[PDB]
């Protein structure tokens, strides 16, 4: 699971 | 009496939230004078986040591609720029509702109020602290980027945080108002990890000061522990060590209550070693490390903002 | 991700705050149009609060005795009347900042934001709920009387509470924006007693859904219950009876997670009968009842797979 751009 | 987790009056900051669009991808921006700050990741589509290069994407785009909106009235971008992770838009009008402002980078354990925005419109406000691992335990959904974290000193709003991205552990990450991230994070959808967080000991002691002011005293033991002797026990429980400057920060709180800072650490030490024993402090059965000694004073001294 | 308590952006309310000083007493007043509503006991001193005849006290006071401050310029009182426990002061100036507003009277269990105020200026903003005993667990100091509690649904401000006094236990008693108090309390120096509090069951089940949506799933069990079986247990741990209407409101969260309202009720029956075995939910070690399903829905973007 990668980081998420908001 | 009473001690709550309080947000700052979000009035002045609400007046700076604008909506920055780019066809498919839209987020929020801050409009102070004729500058519009919004996370640079707006110059993307659903495929550019996977692996980005903001360095050249900014270059191949220009002023017209940005869609600024002050609610309904669209604004004219007359200048593009990229200070690190933020995008400096230029507008043909200074924001008539611009407050007196500062740009401040904060240290871990420091707090700010976050005005949560979607499509340039504020929906909520809450008190947050920069965790010692440089992440925040925020409450943000997709489209909350741009949303700022600020503090109010006197009549001047001090901007400290811009929301950029979420981590896999539900926690949040963002940059200062110059675009320098808080922590070793980059604005990409790559494998990123928060790391070990600790407890903000100076804020835990200050929290018990607010509990002493508001009547809760059961935990107040008559013993003492040297500074280093406290740091011996505190570190076992994953608690940031106490500097001598931290003691100086709690000085006014100590003076205003009668209880010594070194005495308070001994009250905390037995609190950590033995547990709550059923009882609660300020209504909570967990130690709250999100209150700086300054937030304790501002609440328990009717500190107002003009 | 994330789940936190949020006040509404206080902006609109800050633009309605004026300071009302009568004699030696200073409190806050809401400035809507050419009326300034404030608690009626601003016309009394300590010896007057003992057994007052507000009708007479108001007779002994005139427009000229009400120094209404709106920051720089002082407003002009041009008439005054009393409605229940609030004083309504007619002023010579319409409030240019008056938002589209309403005077709602919320029910126990319903939540709102409090713009805490001193001298017509705001100190901070925080969420707090109307307890079943008719108190509110707020953060208030002297001079905070006059501060308001509100909700915001697209440009309309729904005012539900005006702050009055603090009870012996630290909890707060106040009135709707029409003067009528919340509960059996009165603005008098009688020995009032805060009733025995109960837990807001529907808001704990909503908080349990919110936690399911943020990973927390330890408290989930392979068990279900009936409505009156749950309400029999609720009685023992002083939990408010869960009504069919509450079941209706929970439906959305119950569908988003595939966990029946009664399947969830049975996990709360278990948490109450077994303790949380030293484990937190959403970062809290106690059961939170100040988060309505409406707050959770507003913060959870999950999907129902149908």
């Amino acid at each position: 699971t990668s980081a998420v751009l908001q | 009496s009473g001690f709550r987790k309080m947000a700052f009056p979000s009035g002045k900051v609400e007046g700076c939230m604008v909506q920055v669009t780019c066809g498919t991808t839209t987020l929020n921006g801050l409009w102070l004078d004729d500058v519009v700050y919004c996370p640079r990741h707006v110059i993307c589509t659903s495929e550019d986040m996977l692996n980005p290069n903001y360095e050249d994407l900014l270059i191949r785009k220009s002023n017209h591609n940005f869609l600024v909106q002050a609610g309904n009235v669209q604004l004219r971008v007359i200048g593009h720029s990229m200070q690190n992770c933020v995008l400096k838009l230029k507008v043909d009008t200074a924001n008539p509702k611009t407050p007196k402002y500062k740009f401040v980078r904060i240290q871990p354990g420091q707090t700010f109020s976050v005005l949560a925005c979607y499509n340039g419109s504020p929906s909520g406000v809450y008190q947050c602290a920069m965790r010692p691992n440089f992440t925040i335990k925020g409450s943000f959904l997709n489209g909350s980027a741009g949303s700022v974290g600020f503090n109010i000193d006197y009549d001047c709003v001090s901007f400290c945080y811009m929301h950029h991205m979420e981590l896999p552990t539900g926690v949040h990450a963002g940059t200062d108002l110059e675009g320098n991230f808080y922590g070793p994070f980059v604005d990409r959808q790559t494998a990123q990890a928060a790391g070990t967080d600790t407890t903000i000991t100076v804020n835990v002691l200050a929290w018990l000061y607010a509990a002493v002011i508001n009547g809760d005293r059961w935990f107040l033991n008559r013993f003492t522990t040297t500074l280093n002797d406290f740091n011996l026990v505190a570190m076992k429980y994953n608690y940031e060590p106490l500097t001598q400057d931290h003691v100086d920060i709690l000085g006014p709180l100590s003076a205003q209550t009668g209880i010594a800072v070194l005495d308070m650490c001994a009250s905390l030490k037995e609190l950590l070693q033995n547990g709550m024993n059923g009882r609660t402090i300020l209504g909570s059965a967990l130690l709250e490390d999100e209150f700086t000694p300054f937030d304790v004073v501002r609440q328990c001294s009717g500190v107002t903002f003009q």
